[PDB]
RNA sequence: UCUCUC
RNA sequence: UCUCUC
RNA sequence: UCUCUC
RNA sequence: UCUCUC
RNA sequence: UCUCUC
RNA sequence: UCUCUC
């Protein structure tokens, strides 16, 4: 480093400034609910919740349910599932609020600043969360992507309304997808590219191809994907290159930032208990996550026949986003041998409303780790015809055995400052195998 | 039957990347 | 030369006047912390005392630490590292000094004068041996840029409240990447360039702009650069424009300031001795920091299993700012072969808080030179669409065979008026490579 | 391999200042 | 080649 | 104010 | 492997 | 085209 | 009052 | 009490 540590403490600030709103607003609406604190604590309240800030602050679905209505919902209140616990047993009820006192109780959180950093922070973690549980194979082969390439999936789930760090996040896979999807549209209709709407659509695509051609590490992907954005009206061809480069990236891996974005209710006990994310700073990429994971209790609602440690271990991935993670680094920064999504035996974390809330019952949520790590927004050792021989010729030179992010391992809760990093010695390696 | 073929490097530490080379290479 | 001669006199005096603040400043100081003469000649330990007095008179960083006081460090004192030798074996003491006393101490030294100038080349001096040192080559690609430009990373490490020294010794990259930096912030937030804060961000960005176009050289990118200014709201064009622009200077070179800052325990040393500066004069490109260098003796710590001459040698590269120069000439005029950064067995010169002081030892560092140069800031022999095929037709019609700087040679020390040169007839070429 | 690709004139000396052409000249 | 500077 | 690993 | 996103 | 005039 | 060649 | 076309 260098003198760049000024900067690099006011981003702390920064950073820690607005774990501090998103933990005195759950706090806030914990004590709005009426919820104790076992209740508080529960990830399907904090899910619930978040939710509900997230959707009063949608610009452009208020307005469009505002000038059409829904059917029997009114667009100015927004809700949710809230579980309280009674007489030992659990019980959901449907909530429901004001849009206009969420977006006032979030504003006062945040002293009266908007903050579209914090919900850009809820809706990585929920992206995370979702990235981690579910597979969208389907829209893969709907859109015509080979559905193997679900490595590069991360930070699907994200609305366009996420800033850069949405950007930043979102793999490779997403970005051709969002591309691709562009294509069809074009094709479809040949009115696109053309007017008044042509010049917006010609500026969003130009700028998600600038940020894919940005993602990616080597030289040739990164001119491919700049032909692929000079054509005026793409077609075919284009979204065939589009699919090479997503397969490429395979091998050829792209450059996809990873944060712990942790569930609302881990900043509002820690909030509670007194900590100040402003004055100590924090860090989506540091040991701050991983060390306020340690000393966090967070409980969840099992469906009968489910097992704690497989939904902890879920919940634990989707915090550290680790769902397209190499098992092995994940079982050994853990500690606790990480179980494949086909062996999970657990379904997803949000609770249907066709539920019954009496076979229902809540364990505390193991997120806990052995060791801590850096995570990375790098890829690995990554060292029109033309560009494709020359990109096929990369990729046949590289095997899976080179040593990548070499002389860096993995440093203990006690190594704070990281000064002694502990290399792995190296069983099934791959989470949606 | 498909499945997840790659590996994204979420954590900063000393790795080898797997990935299944005869199947990604099969399609070229 | 002509009738500017008084006026080369008076410069000379001033900062030969710069030089003593220094150097008598040292002397207190190593009095202050009871160094004897072989401790008070360790580069560490003038790394230290510069490092301390660059801390004290920071303006910016002082108040923000007094606003939001750090754990565990009060904003009002500062220190480092001190390495005294005692029965033969080194130990190191992390010393603690008011802020006050370091300010009033620095201006009874400078005869109660603020001298910013001093601290700008102590600063200078840190930076030129950060270049010589370290690849700041993360910086490089989390900005967009290419790492293959190392070279226009001179004088990167500066902070920004450096004056016009620094800005001219700093080189295009780091021009380019402030820019750089400044678009993507606005890209990122559109309230950038808007209000009373877009008023002061507009300025410093006209500033900037402004002496990177003084640093060019050609009139085409003289006038891209400008074309780059000019719009209110930059955005991918402008960054794309400066990445072609920081492209264009590794052919047609830009003018950079190269000035040898000596550490701070030559000129203490030197008024030690009894040399008056003042009286004599002094200047960063003549003679001046050739000879002193000759006639003076450092000492720096060497880690168990390292080279002395390697560590001299970068040493050496760091004093006189010949990290990105030709390995040909600087052979040549040092006499002994220079090796390039990849073969060099040493680590940088400041040693970390978590290393064994029993296992390390000194070594006397040969800041000898067989010739001596004068540094140039000048570039070589360099003889929105329109303007990029004008560079692109600049830069195919150069070869790396123009030989530049026709009839300039290399000195000896005994020929201290430049009367007779010595053109050099010409293995590796680049440190960095 | 990426590395230092030109040179830099700090010292006032006749020379020929390298710079690898090809590699550079590539980019467009 | 980003072990932290969103 | 919906839901679903493949 | 598309239980709905033409 | 800055072989010294920060 | 930190640290690191790539 | 110096010197140098670019
Ligand atoms: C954290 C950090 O590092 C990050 O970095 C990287 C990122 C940068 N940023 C960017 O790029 C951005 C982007 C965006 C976008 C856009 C724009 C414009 C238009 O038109 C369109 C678009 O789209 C999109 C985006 C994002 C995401 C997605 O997905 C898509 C932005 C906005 O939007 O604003 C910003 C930034
Ligand atoms: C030695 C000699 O020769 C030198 O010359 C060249 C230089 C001149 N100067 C200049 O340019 C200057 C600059 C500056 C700056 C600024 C200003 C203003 C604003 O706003 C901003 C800015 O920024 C910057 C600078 C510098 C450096 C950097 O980096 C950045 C100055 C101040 O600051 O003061 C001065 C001078």
């Amino acid at each position: 480093t260098d003198g760049e540590r000024q900067n690099a403490t006011e981003i702390r600030a920064s950073v820690g400034k607005m774990i501090d709103g998103i933990g005195r607003f759950y706090i806030q609406m914990c004590t709005e609910l009426k919820l104790s604190d076992y209740e508080g604590r529960l990830i399907q309240n904090s899910l619930t919740i978040e939710r509900m800030v997230l959707s009063a602050f949608d610009e452009r679905r208020n307005k469009y349910l505002e000038e059409h209505p829904s059917a029997g919902k009114d667009p100015k209140k927004t809700g949710g599932p809230i579980y309280r616990r009674v007489d030992g047993k659990w019980r959901r009820e449907l909530i429901l609020y004001d849009k206009e006192e969420i977006r006032r109780i979030w504003r006062q959180a945040n002293n009266g600043d908007d903050a579209t950093a914090g919900l850009t922070h809820m809706m990585i973690w929920h992206s995370n969360l979702n990235d981690a549980t579910y597979q969208r194979t389907r829209a893969l082969v709907r859109t015509g992507m080979d559905p193997r390439m679900c490595s590069l999936m991360q930070g699907s789930t994200l609305p366009r309304r996420s800033g850069a760090a949405g950007a930043a996040v979102k793999g490779v896979g997403t970005m051709v997808m969002e591309l691709i999807r562009m294509i069809k549209r074009g094709i479809n209709d040949r009115n696109f590219w053309r007017g008044e709407n042509g010049r917006r659509t010609r500026i969003a695509y130009e700028r998600m191809c600038n940020i894919l051609k940005g993602k990616f590490q080597t030289a040739a992907q990164r001119t491919m994907v700049d032909q692929v954005r000079e054509s005026r009206n793409p077609g075919n061809a284009e979204f065939e290159d589009l699919i090479f480069l997503a397969r490429s990236a395979l091998i050829l891996r792209g450059s996809v930032a990873h944060k712990s974005c942790l569930p609302a209710c881990v900043y509002g006990s820690a909030v509670a208990s007194g900590y100040d994310f402003e004055r100590e700073g924090y860090s989506l990429v540091g040991i701050d996550p991983f060390r306020l994971l340690q000393n966090s209790q967070v409980y969840s609602l099992i469906r009968p026949n489910e097992n704690p440690a497989h939904k902890s271990q879920l919940v634990w991935m989707a915090c550290h986003s680790a769902a397209f993670e190499d098992l092995r680094v994940s079982s050994f920064i853990r500690g606790t041998k990480v179980v494949p999504r086909g062996k999970l035996s657990t379904r997803g974390v949000q609770i249907a409303s066709n539920e019954n809330m009496e076979t229902m019952e809540s364990s505390t949520l193991e997120l806990r780790s052995r060791y801590w790590a850096i995570r990375t927004r790098s890829g690995g050792n990554t060292n029109t015809s033309d560009m494709r021989t020359e990109i096929i010729r990369l990729m046949e030179s590289a095997r899976p055995e080179d040593v990548s992010f070499q002389g860096r391992g993995v440093f203990e809760l006690s190594d704070e400052k990281a000064t002694s990093p502990i290399v792995p010695s190296f069983e099934g390696s791959y989470f949606f195998g | 039957s498909s499945g997840q073929i790659s590996i994204q490097p979420t954590f900063s530490v000393q790795r080898n990347l797997p990935f299944d080379r005869p199947t990604i290479m099969a399609a070229f």
